[PDB]
């Protein structure tokens, strides 16, 4: 759920 | 007690750990716990205290957790720590934990603290010793039985409802975080004992479930309710679907108590979120939940622009209590935080609602076709 980060 | 007319104004308790600003997810995380002492220092200023009771959760313990949660989920989040990470590469990465969901200092305590106000206010409700009790530290929807997911660890959701269980034959679950409450879902999925209602933004947007053709299974199936949103819901699109599909919902399931998970990540102007709320927007969803004078616990849940959070958990807290507060922000130990205008209201942004008034109303009508095949 973080967008600047990762896949969630 | 026949005169009652289910009105009148609501005893609420309140819980809330000191410590709990001083957990740090680390450098450039959105999830800061420090919102939550924002939000009691504001609603102590506007003096909320003189209305409602203020506890102190305990610390719940590892045998609550593993009421739902894996013995070995459990002992892993009560050992791993930023000085041992080393040694459990392996079981961090089967856990889930150090990407979204790091390893911090106090992981578990805050994991105890988080919990412990969702169960405490639980046992309150099943004693018949308040009507609403609210934890803003809690509502961390996305914990799975064994793993962490989506900033969450251990799911204070499912443990409240676990004890809900013991005294109440149906519970409700509404959940208005921008996301969709997936590890609530999950632990109710095959049981009519729950029924779990979520509107949250769905499409290329975490984590990826909650479609509307995910209705439940087993004995479980029509008690899942998904209402799948795009992006630009404002004030007026949410509040025409939210009270029908509510009153439905109260009216086919006929729930003896409810919790309701007030996710302030919907509210426009979120770092991680799409929504186009206000606090108001935001807070006639527990007044809608709140007419209906069942046994229930508020909670807290996602929120990333943390000034808002604490405006949108200070209105709700002030909704619960039927106490008008003023937009002036009183003077508070945040206060910088709230500039410029230093109201507690937000204006809605000009950003395009993609969720058609048609697409609202289909929407509906197609939840309400599942809602008519409960008994
Ligand atoms: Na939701
Ligand atoms: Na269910
Ligand atoms: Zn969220």
């Amino acid at each position: 759920x973080n967008p600047k980060q990762x896949w969630g | 007690a026949a005169y009652s007319q289910g009105g009148g104004k609501k005893k609420v308790c309140y819980y809330y750990d000191g410590d709990i600003g001083n957990y740090y997810y680390g450098q450039g995380h959105p999830m800061k716990p420090h919102r939550i002492r924002m939000t009691h220092n504001l609603l102590l200023n506007y003096g909320l205290y003189r209305k409602m009771e203020i506890y102190r959760p305990h610390k719940a313990t590892a045998e609550e957790m593993t009421k739902y949660h894996s013995d070995e989920y459990i002992k892993f989040l009560r050992s791993i720590r930023p000085d041992n990470m080393s040694e459990y590469s392996k079981q961090m990465q089967r856990f889930n934990v150090g990407e979204d969901c790091p390893v911090f200092d106090g992981l578990f305590e805050f994991c105890q603290l988080s919990t412990g106000g969702s169960v405490a206010g639980a046992v309150k409700l099943n004693r018949q010793q308040t009507d609403m009790a609210v934890n803003w530290a809690g509502g961390l929807h996305h914990a799975k039985k064994s793993e962490a997911s989506g900033f969450c660890y251990v799911n204070d959701i499912v443990l409240a409802i676990l004890e809900l269980l013991k005294y109440h034959q149906r519970v409700l679950y509404i959940d208005i975080d921008i996301h969709h409450g997936d590890g609530v879902e999950e632990a109710f999925y095959t049981t009519d004992r729950v029924m779990t209602v979520s509107f949250h933004k769905y499409g290329e947007y975490f984590p990826g479930t909650g479609d509307l053709r995910d209705i439940g299974a087993g004995k479980g199936k029509y008690y899942a309710v998904n209402f799948p949103m795009r992006d630009g819901i404002d004030d007026e699109s949410y509040g025409q679907i939210f009270k029908p599909i509510i009153s439905k919902v109260m009216e086919m399931y006929q729930p003896s108590a409810v919790v309701l998970q007030c996710g302030a990540d919907s509210l426009s102007g979120d770092r991680l979120g799409c929504f186009n709320l206000t606090v108001k927007g935001h807070a006639k969803c527990v007044e809608v939940v709140k007419t209906f004078n069942l046994p229930l616990l508020m909670l807290g849940g996602g929120g990333y622009t943390i000034r808002n959070v604490a405006r949108c958990w200070t209105y709700e807290t002030a909704v619960a209590l039927d106490c008008e507060i003023p937009n002036e922000l009183p003077y508070n130990d945040y206060f910088e935080y709230f500039g410029p205008d230093f109201k507690l209201h937000i204006s809605p942004s000009n950003m395009t609602n993609q969720n058609t008034p048609e697409y609202m109303e289909k929407i509906k009508q197609r939840l309400f076709e599942n809602l008519r095949m409960l008994p």
